């Protein structure tokens, strides 16, 4: 199994920056791939930006260019740099992992992280 | 992952779970009795390829059939459909390319439909709509028909989100045209799968019936129908008696060269062994030993092995 | 040899609250729909509430904002969530499914529940 | 193609489709596991008749379990009706006769189900209305049960239009009658669905043994001080490694024979071989290439190939 | 007859009665398929247990993985529950007592289902609503998933309305408390099942491996060739043939432990069939033939004899 | 198969004895397990009770201590013994065995044997 | 694959005759039987007769002691001779033919030609 614990999130101005933070722990050697999701009040669940365990990056075009995912994999921590920053980044983010164990895929999320966007 | 098989009652509204469960567990049932005779219940049956295209650096599969470590067996002739076309562009700096097919891992938490919704991984199976026959009558209905989301990729690639199998290695001829390696043996399911394996295995029997035969004609008659072994006769006989023993087990399973390298592997490794015990020039660590994925590594060393020591048996 | 049990049924307050369960016997259901009729004792059968075939349920004019009806996969139930009852209200309910075998399909009707408010 | 594996929907109209696919699909699974293993999974588990009755030109089957190459079991004893009554009335002029299982081909345009409506071609499947027990509570229901429409054919008859199988082959007696000929062996699944065969692996093997402890006496017999010094005790210690590695081996085959053909000739060819060293008779090639079809051109010459190696020394 | 293949047609009502037979029939399918290359297609594939509970006379599987002699696999790391906790409190009085796996007969005549309801035999299955997840898309339903009430009972008891597979044997300590037996050998499906024979045959290819290069050294040679052949050279020859046409056949089928041991019994017989042929001490009735129900009656007296033929 | 036939069935005063029997004939190496149900009038079958073929007995809360379950191995045949004869016992009481063959399992029912209990 | 060509239809009187033709091409060498069916107005489709590669013929009740089934394997081309016609044998008639390939069977059809039996 694969914990994990975000941190990071908060209350920023327009134009503003944050950095969010996923500790993973437990079976580590299993994750294929992380991905950074977001829930915006009254819409659905949407992927914001993914890393392979071996570092090829993907972004939804909404996010393009200002937000950068990275990962340390000496410290086990999934990170999200997100740079000028709109109202409609307003959301819940969570952390998943998508874990491999005997030819089989899980999904592991945690608990989500609260980002506000003030306007 | 864990399988619910579904229990059938009389007010119950039929849900897809219990259809996916069922069926996952019968995949499963069917691997296990596979798993009770084999090592390896996985592998190849058939990877043929259209090889018009390779000069514009495309390659087209024609028909695969192959089995994945969990079980699935995937097989363009009757259930699924082709990949898409390999585009080569991305390797033109390379000499070599290995081939696999690719099938996204199944998630246990869902989202095995590929929808077209954005996704951080590959999605397994696509739907298609498809005119199905119903086999009792003679009507039709539009079905949504289950296609494994299969696609050709290398294997330099990070694969980790898909199952993978070797299915061709590409080399570049003396042109620098790509083209087909025919050293190449993907896992196998069947010895058919490698055509050039084959046409060694046929090399090695006829040696071996050559080697025999001659070794058969050297050996003194003790009377008009029974043969002399004295001590002089202690590797002519053994020969004999490895030979003789061999050759008839090799000669069926070559014959219908249909079922698993296991079975192969193991009659090849016996009579090895049994050569191994007149010569010098090698270990008895020799007998390459059986790695499933790799069956380079195993027949044609193993086969090399075989018709030198074939050869130097005389003494 | 498919029936229809209606069950919650009988003697209530008015203001008050009851709810009607649907379940299906004799066969498993693959795809169907679910509508509850009333039946009072001088006018004709009126559909009281359908679900909608990949969409909202349809309530009549009279009941709509008073009755919700739901499907539950788990209990096998298509329910009907009776809330500010009121002496008109009050009839004799039945559920009607339109069960799909294949591509032909049959509409089977319950013996229906007595209801009073 | 062939088979189309269902997409479970929520939302969505079921289909008789969407289970002979599935249905279709786990017997083509079922079939591809039989296959990493075996050449030939296909053949006879058994064929049972009554031989009473067959004085009046008639055959009738008491116990079938066939599987057809196409991954098609059938099982009279639990899934299957027996066929209608084989008639012999239309051979009366012949003095040998082929009978074989038949099984209608399974026609992927449709119209399997044999509806009483007329048909260029026999129909694979009939329907057979059975109260089938519910398993879980104690309600019965009458359910439309699929039964597989065999007949008993004969293979001198255009038998094009079904998949078939040797079941059993009649020859005529000293006085004319029909009867069963003990020679005949169907392509085998189990080797305990020949019965002459059984009794033919059975003397083999008691033979080996046989020749086995007079092998034992003779290194014996010339005194044996744990120090062999004899020429001719040198043929018989390695005739003696050929009985002894294969002699344990035979044995626990022949104990439980419920098995396919092709473990056992591998073994009974593997014996064959190494006997062979010792014979001036016999060719390079005298061991029988396996046919799966014909185990009456396998076995028996094999049998009598291995007993008179065995009579040999 | 006890199965009923359903015809499937276009307006026809759906009866759990069609896919009870359906499923049937596949576990008798696959079953008849195992039968082709195996005499004994079941037994035990995983049966691990807690001893923690031991002193307190109580045992709890941990992970059972068990096929039965009717086709049915049972598996609790993926479809069926762990069976509740065996009371040892009635072998007080024993020694010795033999643990079994228990799955109640299914019965034809119906009644399969534990629903609570009274009845004079044990019902084969219980319902458990389990949320299981829908694979397409992303939603979740409680579903009634088929889980087969098991119990691990005791081989001194009744058991004609289960059908039973040995899964651990309990000895009494030098104290007199319970402990697994580690000479216990259940039915086999896999060698892996067996940890103390796996030791056991590892053994045997290291002792084999030993034994076979100190001879292939003992080959005499002038120059790079054979020398002439002695009179010792007829044993030496006769024994080197049987240890190097067995070992890759062995080492293959250790390595990668996941298979049916009657081709494991099949290799060591041939073996020791070899090495009995310069023997006087023993018959070739010496090799023990092949139990799947008692395979301590075959592998310990086998490996017995396979390891004083490589010394002798 | 397995037939069974009941007998000893009638009319007793509450507080009063019956003794019924069931003879069984057929394929009785196959039995398991025999038991005795009953079906009073408006009411479901309900088991009275029951006995292994290695004679472990079990009872229904409603008759255990009035009523003995009995099985007589060489005469092949079943006993109920009922003591304390209530309103409530009236019923048919039907014969049952449960029978194995080549692991599966079998019921067998008898015809049934009328029982009242009045003044 | 096999493909068929439907000729010879037409309108014909009461106690008339007419021949119908079919010209088989493809892989014909996997054809098991041929057979003629037809679909007369408002009426499902039905079996007129029927010919194995062998030469077996077989007929539909409504139609045997009236038509001739015979095959041209020379030629490739499937027959039908209706004699006797009546105003019930106004029909689409097509061609049929059931193939095998690795222990599997198939249907292949012709487009279909129209017959038409008129009476007084």
């Amino acid at each position: 199994q694969v914990q994990l614990v975000e941190s990071g999130g908060g209350l920023v101005q327009a134009g503003g920056t944050l950095k969010l933070s996923c500790a993973a722990s437990g079976s580590i050697s299993g994750i294929v791939v992380m991905a950074w999701y977001r829930q915006a009040p009254g819409k659905q669940r949407e992927l914001v930006a993914s890393i392979t365990s071996g570092g090829t990056t993907n972004y939804a075009d909404s996010v393009k260019g200002r937000f950068t995912i990275s990962k340390d994999n000496a410290e086990n921590t999934l990170y999200l740099r997100m740079n000028s920053l709109k109202p409609e980044d307003t959301a819940v983010y969570y952390c998943k992992a998508f874990f491999r164990r005997d030819y089989v895929g899980y999904d592991y999320w945690g608990q989500g992280t609260q980002v506000t966007v003030s306007s | 992952m864990k399988i619910y098989r579904p229990l059938w009652e009389d007010g119950a509204f039929l849900m897809p779970q219990q259809f996916q469960q069922q069926a996952a567990w019968d995949v499963h049932l069917a691997d296990s009795v596979a798993r009770m005779g084999l090592a390896h219940p996985w592998g190849v049956v058939a990877a043929e390829f259209d090889d018009s295209l390779l000069p514009l650096s495309r390659l087209n599969a024609t028909r695969l059939i192959v089995r994945f470590p969990d079980g699935t067996l995937i097989d363009t002739e009757r259930a699924d459909n082709l990949p898409p076309v390999c585009d080569l562009s991305t390797v033109s700096d390379r000499s070599l390319v290995d081939i696999v097919l690719a099938l996204p891992l199944l998630n246990a938490n869902g989202g095995n439909l590929d929808n077209g919704s954005e996704s951080e991984r590959p999605r397994r199976w696509k739907s298609e709509r498809v005119n199905v026959q119903e086999l009792a009558g003679h009507e039709q209905s539009e079905v949504a028909v289950l296609r494994h989301n299969l696609t050709l990729r290398m294997a330099h690639q990070e694969n980790a989100a898909w199952l993978t199998c070797p299915v061709t290695r590409l080399v570049r001829d003396a042109q620098g045209q790509w083209c087909r390696d025919p050293r190449f043996i993907p896992p196998l399911l069947t010895l058919s799968a490698s055509p050039s394996l084959m046409t060694e295995l046929l090399e090695l029997l006829h040696h071996l019936q050559a080697r025999r035969q001659r070794l058969m004609s050297m050996r003194r008659e003790n009377n008009a129908r029974l043969a002399d072994f004295a001590v002089a006769d202690v590797s002519l006989f053994w020969l004999l008696n490895a030979l003789n023993s061999a050759e008839p087990v090799l000669k069926e399973l070559l014959d219908m060269p249909y079922r698993h390298p296991e079975l192969l592997y193991r009659e090849l490794a016996r009579l090895a062994g049994s050569l191994l015990t007149f010569s010098l020039e090698h270990n008895v660590d020799a007998v390459p030993a059986y790695h499933h994925e790799t069956p380079e590594n195993v027949f044609p060393p193993l086969l090399s092995l075989l018709n030198r020591l074939l050869e130097a048996s005389l003494p | 040899q498919v029936q229809l049990v209606e069950s919650g049924g009988g003697l209530v307050q008015p203001g008050g609250s009851l709810r009607l369960s649907c379940a299906a016997s004799g066969i498993m259901l693959g795809y169907f729909t679910m509508a509850w009729y009333r039946q009072a004792p001088g006018k004709q059968r009126e559909l009281v509430a359908t679900e909608i075939s990949g969409g909202s349920a349809n309530y009549a004019d009279a009941v709509k904002g008073r009755f919700t009806i739901s499907r539950d996969n788990a209990r096998s139930t298509v329910y009907l969530q009776m809330n500010s009852l009121k002496p008109e209200d009050t009839a004799v309910y039945y559920c009607d499914a339109r069960i799909w075998r294949g591509t032909v399909y049959d509409n089977i009707s319950g013996p229906g529940t007595q209801v009073t408010v």
